[PDB]
RNA sequence: GAGCUGUAAGUAAGCUUUGAUCCAGAGAUUUCCGAAUGGGGAAACCCAGCAUGAGUUAUGUCAUGUUAUCGAUAUGUGAAUACAUAGCAUAUCAGAAGGCACACCCGGAGAACUGAAACAUCUUAGUACCCGGAGGAAGAGAAAGAAAAUUCGAUUCCCUUAGUAGCGGCGAGCGAAACGGGAAGAGCCCAAACCAACAAGCUUGCUUGUUGGGGUUGUAGGACACUCUAUACGGAGUUACAAAGGACGACAUUAGACGAAUCAUCUGGAAAGAUGAAUCAAAGAAGGUAAUAAUCCUGUAGUCGAAAAUGUUGUCUCUCUUGAGUGGAUCCUGAGUACGACGGAGCACGUGAAAUUCCGUCGGAAUCUGGGAGGACCAUCUCCUAAGGCUAAAUACUCUCUAGUGACCGAUAGUGAACCAGUACCGUGAGGGAAAGGUGAAAAGCACCCCGGAAGGGGAGUGAAAUAGAACCUGAAACCGUGUGCUUACAAGUAGUCAGAGCCCGUUAAUGGGUGAUGGCGUGCCUUUUGUAGAAUGAACCGGCGAGUUACGAUUUGAUGCAAGGUU
RNA sequence: GAGGGUAGCGGAGAAAUUCCAAUCGAACCUGGAGAUAGCUGGUUCUCUCCGAAAUAGCUUUAGGGCUAGCCUCAAGUGAUGA
RNA sequence: GACAAUGGUAGGAGAGCGUUCUAAGGGCGUUGAAGCAUGAUCGUAAGGACAUGUGGAGCGCUUAGAAGUGAGAAUGCCGGUG
RNA sequence: GACUCGGUGAAAUCAUAGUACCUGUGAAGAUGCAGGUUACCCGCGACAGGACGGAAAGACCCCGUGGAGCUUUACUGUAGCC
């Protein structure tokens, strides 16, 4: 249960794939980091993507 | 049932087949009804029962309802049974004469 | 030749007689039929249709 | 399966290719001609009224097969060198 | 409309024409457990707070209501810590919860036996199982589409394309789509530019934010400017396109009512059968009735019917609402998006020359002289206009209700269950899971006598039948007995067969039936084997049940129709 | 002794492959499920006509299979057979 | 009329018997259907009649159609009984 | 306990059985076949040579392109660590 808190990302599954062509389960996890926005109006450490994070589109306050 | 208990029948199926009798009795969940002196049983009583008395009493046992047919009030001749509606009330027609039956 | 309804319910309660129109027509129930009554118009129908 | 022989056609090798831009033509033959009235113009649409050609496909070719015994004044997409000949000896005219 | 107090008999006491029972609509009541919610708990129990009330002199006891958690909205209060923010307290809420139809839908996560005659890529299969979310359907949907002409014009679904094009240890196998033919059809709303009002920053410049207006696109549309048109005239509507109602009417569902027409004799326990003579039919569906009934009953065709509730609809009402054109100066038209790289996934397409589409990570545009697509890529041309949203129908399924149907079963079948069956029984539990139908038309269910403690029986009686007497229609076979015609105690037997006196019978009347002194010949059956009396296998016996089927494709043969056509 | 904890891709073991509800080299139940079985067994009425093979080749093949050889049915050829 | 053929396992080919159901036609049945039992009956086989007893209400036959269509064996399943 | 009597009363097994021996024959070790030899019919108490006796579809052996547990510098992977 753990996701970007602004955009919603999240981990993906998919295969681990070997040079033989043998598949394996796997996740992709998101590049979550927990930072300190403004959540209604008052400070909350949230996890935020780094992705969201980028370009200052969030206020770490 | 298209008989009642009052009516007075003919025995159109059995061994009883063309007496007259008076319906004693009606028996709507099994179709039947009793006729006087129609269909009697000989049913064997044990005196040690309640009655003292006890040996063979006859009876008149239930028949099929489809076995008697009304009695024409005026030809006295067995015919079925049609309805009418007089002030609003239900009469039962002899459909031979058209006289109400009761 | 259509849809006759007179005809239709008074042969309906006879037993042995079946009605049809001639665009109806098959082959189980001229088979099963020992004779067949057909109107002059229904004819003419069966023959421009065949 | 042959029991672990080698397959047959496994052992034989695959060839060719399909060309995407494949064409191929509904044909009539001569002989087929022959069925239309002399001073006839006959087109795709009246092959296909007629029912000799049944599905145009790419379009109608004329073939040489048999012997054009009528005057006929011919449209399809293609001919054969002998049908065009055929057509225009018999009197007739053909164009594409 | 005359009986009734269920199965379910009995007895008892009663009810009912002053209309019982019974049937349908509406309402009342509806203990306890259970999400279970005052707290607890080994479900159906135990233990409380608060308010009001009953009772007691008072305590003890009792009644009713209320008190879970989370969420949302308000109010008050308010820490470290000043401001107020945690927090805390109170009030409101038809807010949530839990269940299930073992179905259908969408999504998360996701096997293996298996096939490949081994096996890893591949297959089984995105299947099973688990989980979440629904809805009556869901999903999808009004082109950044399909294509390549005289182009088409949302989506979905059926036919066909086609086992084609392709994919593939190019193995096993996987396998489209567009066109064409059909079912059904319906189109819309925002974001932005711009305008007005309000509030903050107070240049008190005009920036930001909120509200309302405006606007919605490829034939580029809109803003903007101008010109016409109207304040609901018209138009539209609660199925999207905004959202609540009201009046009246119609129809339908949930009980019901009427409803034609046959008598006689014979047999028989009984007639519906047979025989004879009639009758109705918009009714000859069907069931029942003492055997097989159009005319006896229940019905059928046909017609009629609703106090009340529910459903679908129509008209009024109600509500909402302007609609076009011209111009090309400026402005707007969805950004961490499109897209790229790497790693995966999805596309019929296994990374491939891999378009088209999604996810993680990192990088990262353009702005109508723009942007995307036409299977790498570029040019040209052509078609579109992404990064916002909504949307009925055609499609899927069936726990259920109503009316029906079947060259479907008929008690070892058909449901596991025709019957008090998910029971009995088995298991700690999940869970597994049976056997068992038939008196008779009517209960008339055997008064009475006799032997016996009873059970059981013999009479008598009821009944057409008791030889139908209670798991009581029929009553096969294995198996067990009693009687007996022939036969057998010097004989070596797969048990019969062929020959044959004697004795006993007498038939579907046939150059008969039963038995068998004695003679010849002769080691069961099935399976499996080179070969089995085999001391190789199987069967205690009898009965029932128990194994090449169906669908869709292919091929061949026969048949039949038509034939350079044939067929949908 | 009582009340409890650890659960099967797992527990527990002063260690024996030892115990986990009377058989543990991986409990039990239900499901995938009719797994797969080139193996063994079984496969139900009758008569009539014809009537084999147990060989070659290849085979992760050797008690399996494929094509050929030998059987059968039909149509054709027509003396081509012994 | 003649004269030729007719052992047979796997297996091929053919013609048939019998079971349940359906269609149509034509019949039977309480003056006794099916089922069961017995018999010295008939057909080349599978099998088909007839009589009598039991039984007590259903069932043949002809042509065609359709199949849950034939058991002696599976350490077969269920029941009954040795 | 067995044995006899009164009461009660199973089981495995079982193709049908009127179930001798010898020498031979034979799927090469015969109650059942040949040729001889022996033997009146029916019980009861006992013994175990044979019925290749019963019990368990041999566990040894081999076979199946069967299974499972285990090993490793077999192959291909992978948790995890760097
Ligand atoms: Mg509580
Ligand atoms: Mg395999
Ligand atoms: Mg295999
Ligand atoms: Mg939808
Ligand atoms: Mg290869
Ligand atoms: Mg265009
Ligand atoms: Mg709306
Ligand atoms: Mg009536
Ligand atoms: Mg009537
Ligand atoms: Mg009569
Ligand atoms: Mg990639
Ligand atoms: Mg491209
Ligand atoms: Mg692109
Ligand atoms: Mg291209
Ligand atoms: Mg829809
Ligand atoms: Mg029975
Ligand atoms: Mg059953
Ligand atoms: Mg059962
Ligand atoms: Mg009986
Ligand atoms: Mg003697
Ligand atoms: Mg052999
Ligand atoms: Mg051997
Ligand atoms: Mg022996
Ligand atoms: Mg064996
Ligand atoms: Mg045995
Ligand atoms: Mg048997
Ligand atoms: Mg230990
Ligand atoms: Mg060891
Ligand atoms: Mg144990
Ligand atoms: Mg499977
Ligand atoms: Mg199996
Ligand atoms: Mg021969
Ligand atoms: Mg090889
Ligand atoms: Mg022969
Ligand atoms: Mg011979
Ligand atoms: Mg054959
Ligand atoms: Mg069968
Ligand atoms: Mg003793
Ligand atoms: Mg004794
Ligand atoms: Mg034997
Ligand atoms: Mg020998
Ligand atoms: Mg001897
Ligand atoms: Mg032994
Ligand atoms: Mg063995």
């Amino acid at each position: 249960g753990k996701q970007c808190f602004v955009t919603g990302r999240k981990a993906s599954t998919g295969n681990r794939r070997s040079h033989a062509l043998n598949s394996t389960k796997r996740r992709w996890n998101a590049n979550l980091q927990k930072v300190r926005i403004l959540v209604d109006g008052k400070p909350k450490k949230v996890w935020v993507s780094a992705r969201a994070l980028k370009s200052g589109k969030v206020t770490r306050v | 049932m298209h008989i009642k208990k009052g009516d007075n029948v003919k025995v159109i199926a059995g061994k009883d087949k063309g007496k007259e009798g008076k319906v004693i009795a009606t028996l709507p969940k099994k179709d039947r009804v009793v006729v006087e002196g129609v269909n009697i049983m000989k049913k064997h009583q044990k005196p040690t029962q309640l009655n003292p008395e006890g040996g063979i009493l006859e009876t008149e046992a239930a028949i099929h309802v489809s076995n008697v047919q009304l009695l024409d009030p005026k030809t006295n001749e067995p015919t079925r049974v049609g309805y009418k509606f007089v002030d609003g009330k239900k009469v039962r027609i002899a459909k031979k004469s058209g006289e109400e039956i009761k | 030749e259509n849809e006759d309804v007179n005809v239709e319910l008074s042969a309906r309660n006879i037993p042995g007689v079946q009605v049809t129109t001639a665009q109806g027509l098959n082959v189980l129930d001229i088979t099963n039929a020992d004779s067949l009554v057909i109107t002059e118009a229904a004819a003419k129908k069966v023959e421009e249709v065949l | 399966f042959e029991g672990g022989q080698l397959p047959l056609f496994r052992r034989l090798p695959k060839r060719g290719f399909t060309n995407i831009n494949r064409k191929e033509y509904a044909i009539v033959n001569l002989d087929q001609l022959n069925k239309f009235e002399d001073g006839t113009e006959v087109t795709p649409a009246l092959l296909v009224e007629s029912g000799v050609v049944k599905n145009e496909k790419s379009g109608i070719k004329i073939l040489g097969n048999g012997s054009l015994d009528k005057k006929l004044t011919v449209k399809a997409h293609k001919f054969s060198a002998s049908a065009a000949e055929a057509i225009d000896a018999k009197g007739g005219a053909h164009e594409v």
